[PDB]
C-alpha cells in the first residue's frame, strides 16, 4: 500500500542547488526504515545518494557528503533532498526509495543484515543546464488512407522542440492505453528534443470517436491537450 | 558511483542457465540484493538477499554467496528476463554506506526476428498553416536492433534536415526508432513525393507521402 512520489524542478542552473521532495502515502517516514534517494544518469547505472531514518538520523554517500542534505517533514509525511553546487554530472533521474532497518554490529538476528530497495517511486528527471526551458509545440498526426492497415489505423501527436526532458503523453485522459506507443525523444542539433506518440484504433470508429492526446511538460508547467481529427 | 564489479553485459540462450556475479571487498558484512530494470521503468527488486524473493518473481531466479562474490542465477531463462540487473549491499566498515554494483545487461538469444513496422506522416494542416513542415517516420517492433533509415526527395537522396535516433529497446524486447525530416512549406509543396526507406536484415520497407 506504500506509494512514493518525487517532485522537483526539472531544470537547475549550473552551480545552483537541486531540491527534491518525496511524498509517502500508506507508510510513515518516521519509522525505523531507511528512506533513501537514488539517482541514475542517462545511459548509466544506479548511484546511492543517502538515507534518513526516524526523520532525524542521516547517512550519505561518502563522495557526495560535502554537498548533500536530506531532511524530513514528519507532519506532511515527506522527506527531501538538497544537492548544492550542481554540474552536468548531476543530470540524472532521481528516485526515492525505502531500505529496511539493519544493525551495524554483528550481534543481531538474521533479519537485520539485509539491504534491499523493495519500494520505489516513478522517478523525476533533473537536467543541469544554462539553457532556458521551452514548452512544446504539439501538432496532430491525423489518420489518412496511408496510415491505415485494414481494420486498424494509426493516428498520433508530434511533440516538437522542447527542453528539457521529459514529456509524458496519454490518450483520452488515460482511458486509452491499448495500442499506444510513445517513441523515445530525439536530441536535435538545435539542442531541443522531439518525440511522437501514436495510438492504433479501429478505422471504422474514426468519425464516431474523438481522440485527444494529453501532453504534459512539467519543466515548463505546460499541459497541451490536442484533438486529433481525420485528414 | 559504483563499488561492486559486475560484467556490463552477458548473454544466455533461451532456456539455458546464466549466473550473473557480483564481486567486491565491501560485500562481506551484509546480504546482497538484486534489482531488475526494464527500459523506461524504475528498478524492481527480485532478490531481497540470501535466496529470498518478493511476490511475482519466478522460482528460476535464485541467489547465492561465496565470500566476496554474490550471484544471481537464472535457470531456464525466458524472454521476459532480458533486463539490467543490479546487486546491492552495505559496506561493512565505517558508517556502513550503501554499495551498488555497476549493473549487467542480460541478453536472451534465440528470440524471433521481426520486420520493422513503418508509419510515415505528412506535415499536418496546423503545422503548415504556421509556416512549418516536418515529416515523421516512425519505425517500431524490429528485432534485431540494426536498421538504416534514409530519406528521398522525389527519387533523390536528402541528408540535410534529417534527425534520426539510434534504435532503442522497447518493453517487448523489440526495437523502435524515429527519423524527422524538417522542410519549409515551399520545399514540401515543390516536390511530387517524399519517401522514408527503412532497411532491416537486407530487406527494405519504403513509405511515400505527397502534398496530395
Amino acid at each position: 500500500q506504500v506509494q512514493l512520489q518525487e517532485s522537483g524542478p526539472g531544470l537547475v542552473k549550473p552551480s545552483g542547488t537541486l531540491s527534491l521532495t518525496c511524498a509517502v502515502s500508506g507508510g510513515s517516514i518516521s519509522s525505523s526504515q531507511w528512506w533513501s534517494w537514488v539517482r541514475q544518469p542517462p545511459g548509466k547505472g544506479l548511484e546511492w545518494i543517502g538515507e534518513i531514518s526516524h526523520g532525524v538520523y542521516t547517512n550519505y554517500n561518502p563522495s557526495l557528503k560535502s554537498r548533500v542534505t536530506i531532511s524530513a517533514d514528519k507532519s506532511q509525511n515527506q522527506f527531501s533532498l538538497n544537492l548544492s553546487s550542481v554540474t552536468a554530472a548531476d543530470t540524472a533521474v532521481y528516485y526515492c526509495a525505502r531500505a529496511p532497518p539493519y544493525c551495524s554490529s554483528a550481534s543481531c538476528p538474521d533479519d537485520y543484515y539485509y539491504f534491499f530497495l523493495d519500494v520505489w517511486g516513478k522517478g523525476t528527471t533533473v537536467t543541469v543546464s544554462g539553457a532556458s526551458t521551452k514548452g512544446p509545440s504539439v501538432f496532430p498526426l491525423a489518420p489518412s488512407s496511408k496510415s491505415t492497415s485494414g481494420g486498424t489505423a494509426a493516428l498520433g501527436c508530434l511533440v516538437k522542440d522542447y527542453f528539457p526532458e521529459p514529456v509524458t503523453v496519454s490518450w483520452n485522459s488515460g482511458a486509452l492505453t491499448s495500442g499506444v506507443h510513445t517513441f523515445p525523444a530525439v536530441l536535435q542539433s538545435s539542442g531541443l528534443y522531439s518525440l511522437s506518440s501514436v495510438v492504433t484504433v479501429p478505422s471504422s470508429s474514426l468519425g464516431t470517436q474523438t481522440y485527444i492526446c494529453n501532453v504534459n511538460h512539467k519543466p515548463s508547467n505546460t499541459k497541451v491537450d490536442k484533438r486529433v481529427e481525420p485528414k | 558511483s559504483s563499488e561492486l564489479t559486475q560484467d556490463p553485459a552477458v548473454s544466455v540462450a533461451l532456456g539455458q542457465t546464466v549466473r550473473i556475479t557480483c564481486q567486491g571487498d565491501s560485500l562481506r558484512g551484509y546480504y546482497a540484493s538484486w534489482h531488475q530494470q526494464k527500459p523506461g521503468q524504475a528498478p524492481v527488486l527480485v532478490i531481497y538477499g540470501k535466496n529470498n524473493r518478493p511476490s511475482g518473481i519466478p522460482d528460476r531466479f535464485s541467489g547465492s554467496r561465496s565470500g566476496n562474490t554474490a550471484s544471481l542465477t537464472i535457470t531456464g531463462a525466458q524472454a521476459e528476463d532480458e533486463a539490467d540487473y543490479y546487486c546491492a549491499s552495505r559496506d561493512s566498515s565505517g558508517n556502513h554506506p550503501v554499495v551498488f554494483g555497476g549493473g549487467t545487461k542480460l541478453t536472451v538469444l534465440g528470440q524471433p526476428k521481426g520486420a520493422p513496422s513503418v508509419t510515415l506522416f505528412p506535415p499536418s494542416s496546423e503545422e503548415l498553416q504556421a509556416n512549418k513542415a516536418t515529416l515523421v517516420c516512425l519505425i517500431s517492433d524490429f528485432y534485431p536492433g540494426a536498421v538504416t533509415v534514409a530519406w528521398k526527395a522525389d527519387s533523390s537522396p536528402v541528408k540535410a534536415g534529417v534527425e534520426t535516433t539510434t534504435p532503442s529497446k522497447q518493453s517487448n524486447n523489440k526495437y523502435a526508432a524515429s527519423s524527422y525530416l524538417s522542410l519549409t512549406p515551399e520545399q514540401w509543396k515543390s516536390h511530387r513525393s517524399y519517401s522514408c526507406q527503412v532497411t532491416h536484415e537486407g530487406s527494405t520497407v519504403e513509405k511515400t507521402v505527397a502534398p496530395t
